């Protein structure tokens, strides 16, 4: 849930980076990619909204 | 199962040639061959 190929030209905060990774995880499960862990229709709508 | 292009369109990619090559079904060479 993190990108290894970023160049050294990029800087970020620890918090922001963590947030990014979390968001990626959320989106993946929302996209129904991981096994299990389904999401309710409204629940998903709230996220994607 | 999962939603992905190939999953929606199950097809062996090897059943396609690379674009731009002579092997292309529309190569300028192919056009010339048709003309000939």
């Amino acid at each position: 849930l993190l990108d290894t190929q970023v160049s050294a030209k990029v800087i970020t905060s620890r918090l922001s980076l963590v947030t990014q990774s979390v968001q990626q995880y959320i989106n993946r499960i929302a996209l129904n990619l991981e096994p299990g862990l389904s999401i309710n229709q409204q629940e998903a709508t709230d996220w994607e909204e | 199962k999962l939603p992905e292009y190939n999953q929606l369109f199950p097809e062996p990619w090897d059943n396609f040639c690379r674009p731009g090559a002579i092997e292309a079904l529309d190569s300028p060479a192919s056009y010339l061959l048709d003309l000939y």
